[PDB]
């Protein structure tokens, strides 16, 4: 077997690759999607909510980590959750120490520091879970997206999951909106991406989409069914 | 003790008495407190003289290795810091008080004291010790501004040489050591030579 | 005052060919006294015996560990412990705990194995070593005994008068002391015999 | 050649798929069917016995436990990998109790319970703990203060609020069964009827006394397991 | 091919060479494209970026950090690489000014890093940094340095150096251009233009230039290109490419 | 407790007393306290006799260590660093006040250690509790580059006084001399008084004391 | 640190309309002995906070070394943000309390001020973590003599000028120097704006002995 | 020779009515005879219907207020619900008892709603022993505004009086007056008063000033 | 404090006042000292409050998880010899406690006393605080094996207000409780004034 260079991450290809750590990224291509935007003031998170069964609750992708930051998860439940926890955390300890909000840019950051040690350590599988990351400090909102490859990016926009070209594409055609609209247009264009993603069988019900928005005075709240439905009665109809 | 090293246009000289004792009783009569820390760089020991001389070996190593690795020898401003840091990381424990003098190519001769519990400072003359409570007025009073070597030398002489008659503490020899880019003269005072 | 604790008084002695050791019988607290059976002479062999002064729970726990290093040395070289490798292994195991010391002053006393010269040590709180030609004493009787000892031995003393002096030795100095007393214990070694003894002094 | 990956949790597929923790989630079937159902009245849980031999002692047996009087629990999968995760259940609570003397929420049971799951490839089993994914997957239902809560736990750490889950050997029929069986509004009685009528289409045997363990928690009385008078008078309706 | 002898870094060759550092060195080849040039009274760095998609923000993935007020970092091969490696140094440079209480001096600072980068290179249970980075400071009293440090372990001194897809190719049109005596402000547009012709546009296209410089124009200190003078070198860029 | 070293012409002459004392009572006339470390270099110890002895030791064995590693003879300077080292690493807990002299490729050493750690070379030093009558001869007598013989009977009178100026120190006069190609372990070198004469036999002879009991075990 | 050796004089606080003013003397003083009389206690951490102390100079530069550092990081992951002076308030707060706490203080009583977003900042921290954040501070003696001076000059108009304000701390200095014995004939100005930090001095004390002619 | 623990003083008051709890504190920040800052609140708001106040050695004031921040952070993160009064009660007792031989030295009194919408006031002593109370006094004056409190509030001591309730200007007046006596009484306590009432709506803040001497 | 609790034929009652003082000011006069651990399960209270409470909240936890684990009740002596050893590891750097472990199981209703010093010690009369020896002399005198339950509870309450009344660091109200196969109970809580006119005449 030639591919005896993955199986570990300590192992070079001959061509010069981790192909472990492909696998990793490649590992979150397969959960839901979902895509974020920001506005000159305001980041949304928007998420496709899915359920092992219609008897039960759709699984949660939208996880709050503190008033103004908040992160959406896409792959292993184990990964994102240890993330999530390491997050409240270190967004705690900066609150003890410093009594100012983690920044955006450092706490990823210290995301990227944290999940390369499995990446480049024998031990740790590689934190194959893909992150999207909205906050609000002092130049406004960011939205950066944390590859599972150890590798963060600060982006515009980013839908990372199955079939998250399609909302790549969408955003891709829909740039020139993004940084001037206001909370309802932003969070139109976010339901309009997942939209893109979803096939055509299926629709944003209530209970498929979850909603987290974060800006310069409004803090990351996570919307539901119920609360999204203000959110979505003005969402228009499906263009088919 | 008393030891006072004042930095002239050129380098630095310091001097020191040669008196140690445990209690009452004169132990050694001829202590050198100017301990060679490098090729042109010195110190000035006061305090408790083991930890003094082992606060030296180990600054010796840690510039020695600095020296080494950078092809360069090292300057006052590093030096200075290493005994700051072993100063005050044993400032609970550590009873001792040292003049960093000496000279470097970067700037010139420079005064380095970090006195008990760890100032790390520079100034023109460094004085320290039990002996460095009477000559304060005396150096006030004859403080100069640019002695030349032999200038240098006579402010050491009869500072020294008051603190040797007016203080119990400091007795024995007068250890000189004057440091340039020509390199390091250590001279010693004694007899006639002391006023 | 931590020797008054529990007292005891040893000495020890050679002769001609011969050795003798003897030690109190006493046991009992700083003030009020319990038994008679305490044991400061202990045998490291057939013919070594090592004296023991210091808190009796103390002076037990020493002779007991030391029993069991010297069993293992024993069992590892498989001869008989010369006597100077005795007196360093005591000094090992009393000054290994040189920040926790065990407040105890021991003695011990033999005879080389092969050309059968005795020998004794005097060993120290802390453990210093110490060897004499004449004699040694250990516990709280130790200004009388080293007094009248000075003023007593003779060098080159026969068996017998090995015997006689050590018992005199022994009792007119224990009768100089309260604390260690009321009975003493004497064991006399010669290459022949193992006379065990115990002389019969006041039982005040 | 899957077989590079299946040896060792720390291996990533190219599907990116984790094949011990999927190999663990198989194992689940491994063990006997378990069903609970949540309604508004409160929450019952339905489990096969699978005696082996008629001269077993039924109580030892335990497919549903006790983790507090307001909680309830159902195992399927290792008898032992499931004793450690309901002690450390009933330790958490009794941790909880300790630090806010209060009951704690049947989501923060699953939640600390998860957290000692999915910690198998976790560097602090450094004093010891698992080295392979926890096999067993838990049925937690209980009363809390959002009422009448059911949560169940996938080995692999996931927990999910389901109304009416079904795990074990027969976790696919059962649930398809559940999927037309269940009403929002069913009571509690013939929430149980139904339940037993899943578990005799569903139970490899007839349904007697000994082959059907049965537990309810009302926000009403604590955690009752029904006892053989009461599973009598169950079962003979059915 | 070594089948049998590159599954760990602590195996040696028939031949006597490890593979994992050479493989190593086909991953920075494989990665972008970084120049570097000292001037008279300071040392400038060049990045080639590619957006990889519009999507992400322009500063994205920053890849000119600095280790030091004093000290830049260029670098090249692995994103999530760069940053623990940038991490480590960082905290090099804080552990030697805490411990010696000056600036590091840049030959120092790599010799620490090239040591520490070793560290990962011949132990079993690790990893080689699979990134060559660059090490760029300007010291009134000591001068001008440039290093290239590549997962192999090797700091060695370059004038100029660059690591990529284009190492030959970037050799070639640094070589042409004199170096040693022109500072800053006419080495920003050698470096702009030298960028701009190794990037391929028919492959690879979709780039955009980032710079960084530390040196007396900046009182010594790391930045990147000011607003204006990076327009500025664009300009020149454009009217040099033609 | 005396302790002294002085550097002659060519080498070292080291004098050490033989009385220990614990508390107020003297407990051996005859002690040993010029110790062995190497056949070129040689200490006298101070102040806790079983810390002076163990250290001795300790420092002995290290050095034969490595002067067996290295195959050449040790230097002062080597012993002295490793000294003052453990000695300072109890900081003082401690009480061994030790005395170091030798001789190596660069000449005569002689180094003192007081028990909290400190150390100096001199020419000629004492320490102890009789170090004051020592060192009052040091500066009445000595006299340096000064001859091999004479460099005894300097010795010999420094540690006289010593002895007839203190209380805890005498009954023998030991002496080390360390030369390139000397080594001269006097002991006792000379006695400077000896025990009085018995003048009445106190008659310890058979009978004198009875017996409890007998027990006979044969043995060999 | 159990045992204080170095300490340091008072270093007073007042913010004003436009800024903060800082002042201190060199009186590195070992005891009652003037052991040094050219030592700057105030030295700015970056261009919108900075910090003056009292205590033991020795964990001062510990502290300015820990906390250039950390500027040093903050201003090298060139992130935008700085330290707000509330966030160094913080870090002092829960740093030295945390290093008291294990029975090795840090023997400081320590003075914070800063200008940001337009909104002035003065925070103080103790030997022992009391802080707050007040207008008008004072350490060592200080807090006995010129915080009281300070706050009558406020409660009246809590609002000053900066000649005002400049004037105010040269007068408590000259009051200090009259009623203390720890003061040094020369003091540091550290005045931090909008447009930053700026450190100055030192200035004289002149003392009026009319007392003496009229006590003759 | 080393004191980790200074006096600071300060009083916390707090009344908790029939649908409200009124938690009362003095903003005087003063160490011995030195006054530090006559502007340093000692209460300090938690959730919407629980409020801690705290005092003692102010450094363990602040130290514990962030630390039930913390703790109140880790719950709802994990919880995902606000805890309930006595859920503060519970943590602060076990992070107090946390450092038993190391104590706390700090007088914690917590005021808040509880879940039927009544008035929930824990006296905490710093040792950790906690008690449910309608009112309870705390730091410097705790002796001298305990009677009073009992003979008006509590009813004790006096007959022939209905056991009538506590109301919202009723509550407001005592507390008011109970604050103006104790200014005017205690000389280690002055410069401000600090009022705050939780009810059903939420958290109200008063300020009033006190005699400067 | 002061605590009171006999065994009797029908049973154990148990004792408490509720004045809590620091030093000479009473800190509260509503305190609840003996703790409500379990259902069948009864602790007290003494020394240091926050020590008492802490550690029988410890005991409680444990017995819970008992009680759990073993699906069945722990036995009042494991309780008791649980508490001992838990707070022994615990002396000798500051602990302060005194308490009853006083609960009926299936050997008979069990008492025993745990303390900071280290004693575990059943028996049948157990009292202990400030007015622990007024609470014994009048219990002495009036002990019986063979009290009934009404009149157990008129010397109960007869003997805890003597203890009460007689000292001077005790006050507030009382707290009273019995134990029974079905656990305890809460009997009465009289105050000092009322209780003071009932037992005036």
């Amino acid at each position: 077997f030639r591919n005896q260079y993955d199986n570990d991450v300590t192992v070079w290809s001959p061509q010069g690759r981790i192909h472990q750590i492909e696998y990793a990224m490649e590992a979150v291509k397969q959960g839901s999607a979902t895509v974020g935007l920001k506005s000159k003031t305001h980041a949304v998170l928007v998420a496709l909510k899915r359920a092992q069964s219609e008897l039960a609750a759709h699984q949660k992708k939208i996880l709050h980590v503190d008033n103004h930051i908040g992160i959406s998860i896409a792959g292993l439940t184990a990964d994102a959750r240890l993330l999530c926890n390491f997050m409240r955390q270190e967004c705690l300890d900066s609150r003890f120490v410093f009594d100012r909000p983690l920044p955006v840019s450092r706490l990823v950051s210290l995301i990227g520091s944290k999940t390369q040690i499995p990446t480049q350590r024998y031990g740790r599988r590689p934190y194959g879970v893909g992150l999207l990351i909205a906050g609000y400090d002092d130049m406004g909102p960011h939205i950066f997206q944390t590859c599972p490859s150890a590798n963060y990016f600060d982006c515009r926009a980013m839908s990372i999951g199955a079939r998250s070209q399609s909302a790549r594409t969408y955003l891709e055609r829909h740039m020139s909106e993004f940084m001037e609209c206001n909370l309802n247009e932003l969070v139109k264009h976010g339901l309009r991406a997942l939209r893109e993603t979803l096939p055509a069988e299926q629709d944003l019900t209530t209970k498929n989409v979850s909603i987290g928005i974060v800006g310069k005075d409004l803090e990351f709240t996570i919307y539901d069914d119920d609360d999204v439905s203000p959110f979505l009665e003005g969402l228009e109809e499906r263009p088919q | 003790t008393t030891i006072m090293a004042v930095q002239f246009d050129g380098g630095v000289v310091l001097g020191a008495d040669s008196r140690t004792t445990t209690g009452s009783y004169i132990a050694n009569r001829v202590t050198d407190k100017l301990t060679p820390i490098h090729d042109r760089i010195f110190c000035c020991r006061s305090g408790s003289a083991a930890d003094t001389q082992a606060v030296a070996d180990a600054v010796t190593y840690q510039l020695g290795f600095h020296s080494i690795e950078l092809n360069e020898p090292p300057l006052v401003h590093t030096a200075a810091s290493l005994f700051k840091e072993m100063c005050y990381r044993y400032r609970e424990d550590l009873m001792a008080g040292i003049i960093i003098a000496g000279w470097d190519p970067q700037e010139g001769g420079q005064v380095y004291s970090v006195p008990m519990g760890g100032m790390m400072v520079r100034q023109s003359f460094a004085i320290g010790g039990s002996g460095s409570s009477y000559i304060y007025g005396y150096v006030d009073a004859t403080y100069r501004e640019g002695m030349t070597k032999e200038e240098c030398l006579q402010f050491t002489a009869n500072a020294l040489a008051l603190a040797m008659e007016r203080d119990g503490s400091s007795g024995g020899v007068i250890r000189l050591a004057a440091i340039a880019e020509s390199g390091v003269e250590r001279q010693v005072l004694l007899g006639d030579q002391i006023p | 005052s931590i020797m008054s604790y529990n007292g005891g008084a040893v000495m020890a002695m050679k002769g001609k060919n011969c050795v003798a050791i003897a030690a109190d019988r006493r046991f009992g607290i700083q003030a009020q006294m319990v038994t008679t059976d305490f044991q400061k002479i202990f045998p490291m062999g057939d013919r070594l015996y090592i004296g023991l002064a210091g808190l009796a729970t103390d002076v037990q726990t020493v002779a007991q560990r030391l029993k069991f290093r010297l069993n293992l040395y024993e069992l590892k070289e498989g001869r008989q412990i010369k006597p100077y490798t005795l007196m360093s292994m005591v000094a090992n195991l009393l000054y290994e705990k040189r920040f926790g010391p065990y407040y105890t002053e021991p003695v011990i006393a033999g005879l080389d194995p092969k050309t059968f010269k005795p020998f004794i040590c005097s060993l120290d709180l802390i453990g210093c070593p110490m060897v004499t030609d004449d004699f040694v004493v250990s516990g709280t009787c130790a200004e009388q005994m080293y007094g009248m000892c000075e003023s007593l031995w003779e060098p080159n003393m026969d068996p017998d008068h090995l015997f006689e002096t050590i018992s005199q030795a022994m009792l007119n100095a224990v009768d100089r002391d309260a604390v260690s007393g009321m009975g003493v214990i004497v064991h006399i070694i010669e290459k022949d015999k193992i006379t065990t003894r115990t002389l019969k002094a006041r039982m005040d | 050649t899957r077989s590079e990956y299946d040896r060792g949790v720390n291996t990533f597929s190219p599907e990116g798929r984790l094949f011990q923790v999927e190999y663990a989630i198989e194992a689940i079937k491994l063990g006997s069917t378990a069903i609970g159902i949540q309604t508004s009245e409160g929450v019952c849980l339905a489990v096969e016995k699978r005696i082996t031999s008629p001269l077993m002692e039924p109580s030892s047996i335990e497919k549903i436990v006790e983790i507090d009087a307001h909680i309830g629990c159902a195992m399927s999968g290792l008898i032992k990998d499931a004793k450690t995760l309901i002690d450390k259940a009933r330790v958490e609570t009794q941790n909880h109790w300790f630090t806010y003397n209060e009951t704690m929420t049947v989501e923060s049971v699953t939640q600390a319970v998860s957290n000692l799951a999915l910690q198998f490839g976790e560097e602090d089993a450094d004093p010891g703990a698992m080295s392979r994914p926890f096999g067993v997957a838990l049925l937690f239902g209980g009363v809390d203060e959002k009422g009448p809560q059911l949560f169940h736990m996938d080995p692999s750490g996931t927990f999910v609020q389901c109304d009416a889950r079904a795990i074990g050997s027969a976790s696919e029929g059962a649930q398809s069964s559940l999927q037309e069986v269940y009403h929002k509004s069913m009571t509690l009685k013939e929430a149980i009827k139904s339940s037993l009528i899943i578990l005799k289409q569903v139970m490899e045997e007839k349904l007697n006394a000994t082959n059907i363990e049965l537990a309810t928690v009302q926000p009403g009385q604590n955690f009752h397991m029904f006892t053989k008078e009461e599973l009598e008078e169950v079962i003979k309706d059915i | 091919i070594g089948t049998g002898y590159d599954l760990s870094a602590s195996t040696f060759s028939p031949d006597g060479r490890v593979f994992q550092v050479e493989y190593a060195m086909k991953a920075v080849e494989n990665s972008s494209t970084a120049i570097g040039i000292r001037c008279k009274d300071g040392v400038v760095f060049g990045v080639e970026k590619l957006v990889l998609s519009k999507l992400y923000e322009e500063g994205s993935n920053k890849r000119l950090f600095n280790v030091d007020r004093h000290v830049g970092m260029a670098v090249a091969g692995l994103l999530a690489d760069a940053r623990s490696l940038a991490d480590i140094a960082r905290e090099e440079a804080s552990n030697f000014r805490s411990n010696f209480g000056y600036n590091i001096p840049l030959k120092h600072l790599a010799d620490r890093v090239a040591m520490y980068v070793h560290a990962y290179t011949l132990y079993s249970a690790v990893r080689p940094f699979g990134c060559s980075f660059m090490l760029g400071s300007y010291s009134v009293n000591d001068g001008a340095q440039l290093y290239m440090i590549d997962p192999s372990g090797v700091s060695y001194g370059y004038w100029g150096c660059a690591i990529g897809k284009a190492r030959q190719a970037a050799k070639t049109e640094i070589e042409k251009l004199q170096m040693k005596e022109m500072t800053c402000r006419d080495i920003v547009k050698e470096v702009a233009k030298i960028i701009y012709i190794v990037h391929d546009e028919v492959k690879d296209k979709a780039f955009e230039l980032e710079l960084s410089w530390v040196g007396e124009l900046t009182n010594g200190r790391h930045e990147i290109v000011p607003k204006d003078i990076r327009e500025e070198a664009e300009k020149y860029a454009k009217e040099s490419l033609k | 407790t005396t302790i002294a070293g002085v550097v002659y012409k060519d080498g070292i002459v080291l004098g050490a007393d033989t009385r220990a004392t614990e508390g107020m009572v003297v407990a051996d006339k005859n002690c040993s306290k010029i110790h062995f470390i190497s056949p070129n270099i040689y200490c006298c110890g101070a102040g806790t006799a079983a810390d002076t002895d163990m250290t001795t030791q300790l420092i002995s064995s290290n050095l034969e260590l490595h002067s067996l590693s290295t195959g050449r003879l040790p230097r002062v300077v080597t012993a002295n660093r490793m000294l003052k080292q453990m000695l300072f690493r109890y900081q003082g807990y401690i009480g061994a006040a030790l005395v170091l002299g030798g001789v190596d490729v660069t000449g005569p050493h002689l180094y003192s250690i007081y028990p909290h750690g400190s150390t100096d070379k001199l020419p000629y030093v004492t320490m102890g509790s009789g170090s004051l009558a020592a060192m009052a001869v040091f500066e009445d007598k000595f006299r340096p580059d000064m001859e091999e013989e004479e460099a005894k009977n300097l010795v010999s009178e420094a540690i006289a006084a010593g002895i007839f100026n203190d209380l805890g120190s005498g009954s023998n006069i030991d002496l080390c001399v360390i030369s390139k190609n000397k080594l001269d372990f006097l002991r006792p070198y000379t006695v400077p008084n000896k025990k009085g004469t018995r003048l009445g036999r106190y008659r310890c002879e058979k009978g004198t004391t009875a017996v409890l009991t007998e027990k006979i075990t044969p043995l060999e | 640190t159990q045992n204080p050796m170095v300490t340091g004089t008072s270093v007073l606080g007042v913010k004003f309309e436009g800024g903060v003013v800082i002042a201190a003397d060199m009186l590195g003083s070992y005891g009652s002995l003037a052991r040094f009389r050219n030592i700057s206690r105030i030295m700015r951490v970056n261009n919108s906070t900075m910090l003056g102390a009292s205590g033991d100079y020795a964990d001062f530069q510990y502290l300015k070394q820990v906390l250039g550092q950390m500027v040093i990081d903050e201003e090298l992951l060139g992130d935008g943000h700085s330290y707000s002076p509330r966030a160094i308030h913080s870090w002092l707060t829960r740093a030295m309390y945390s290093r008291r706490s294990k029975m090795n203080p840090l023997w400081n009583t320590m003075v914070i001020g800063g200008y940001a977003d337009g909104e002035s900042f003065l925070g103080y921290v103790d030997m022992l973590g009391v802080a707050y954040e007040a207008p008008s501070l004072a350490t060592g003696y200080g807090a006995y003599l010129a915080q009281p001076l300070l706050r009558e000059v406020l409660e009246k108009q809590p609002v000053l000028s900066q000649t005002e304000a400049r004037d105010l701390v040269e007068r408590c200095m000259r009051v200090l120097y009259y009623r203390d014995a720890r003061s040094y004939n020369r003091f540091q100005i550290a005045t931090v704006t909008e447009k930053g930090v700026e450190i100055e001095g030192p200035l004289s004390t002149e003392t009026n002995w009319d007392i003496a002619h009229m006590i003759s | 020779r080393f004191s980790p623990y200074v006096f600071n003083g300060g009083t916390i008051l707090a009344i908790a009515g029939e649908d409200f709890a009124i938690v009362a504190s003095d903003t005087r920040l003063s160490e011995g005879f030195s006054i530090h800052t006559r502007d340093s609140p000692k209460c300090y708001k938690l959730t919407d219907k629980t409020v801690i106040g705290c005092s003692g050695f102010h450094g363990d004031c602040l130290t514990l207020t962030k630390i039930i921040e913390a703790r109140l952070k880790m719950y709802k993160h994990s919880n995902n619900k606000a805890m309930t009064t006595g859920a503060i009660a519970a943590m602060l007792s076990t992070i107090l008892y946390s450092r038993r031989f190391f104590p706390y030295y700090v007088y914690n009194i917590i005021g808040g709603l509880d879940e039927e919408g009544k008035g929930a006031v824990y006296s905490f002593d710093p040792v950790g022993s906690y008690q449910r109370d309608s009112f309870k006094a705390g730091g410097s004056a705790s002796a001298m505004l305990q009677p009073l409190l009992d003979n008006q509030v509590g009813f004790k001591n006096m007959q022939n009086v209905e056991h009538v309730p506590l109301s919202l200007d009723r509550a407001m007046r005592l507390v008011k007056d109970v604050f103006i006596s104790a200014a005017e009484r205690d000389v280690y306590t002055g410069d401000a008063l600090r009022i705050c009432i939780v009810t059903k709506e939420g958290i109200r803040e008063e300020t009033v000033s006190l005699r400067k001497d | 404090t002061t605590t009171l609790a006999f065994k009797f034929r029908h049973g154990v009652i148990v004792a408490a006042d509720s004045r809590a003082t620091a030093g000479a000011y009473i800190a509260s006069q509503t305190v609840k000292k003996v703790i409500e651990i379990n259902p069948y399960l009864l602790g007290t209270m003494a020394g240091g409050a926050a020590d008492c409470s802490f550690w029988e909240r410890l005991l409680a936890r444990q017995c819970r998880i008992y009680e759990l684990r073993n699906k069945e009740r722990i036995s009042v002596a494991a309780a008791s010899k649980l508490l001992a050893n838990m707070v022994y590891q615990y002396k000798g750097m500051g602990l302060s406690m005194g308490t009853m472990i006083c609960g009926w199981d299936k050997r008979g209703p069990g008492l025993y006393y745990v303390d900071s010093e280290g004693n575990r010690i059943s028996g049948a009369t157990f009292s202990v605080g400030s007015g622990s020896v007024y609470a014994y002399g009048v219990m002495d005198r009036g002990y019986s094996y063979d009290l009934e339950v009404e009149q157990a509870y008129d010397l109960a309450r007869r003997a805890i207000y003597q203890a009460t009344y007689r000292d001077a660091y005790s006050g507030g109200a009382v707290n009273l409780y019995h134990v029974r196969e079905d656990g305890w109970i809460r009997v009465s809580s009289d105050n000092v004034a009322d209780l003071h006119e009932k037992y005036s005449g």
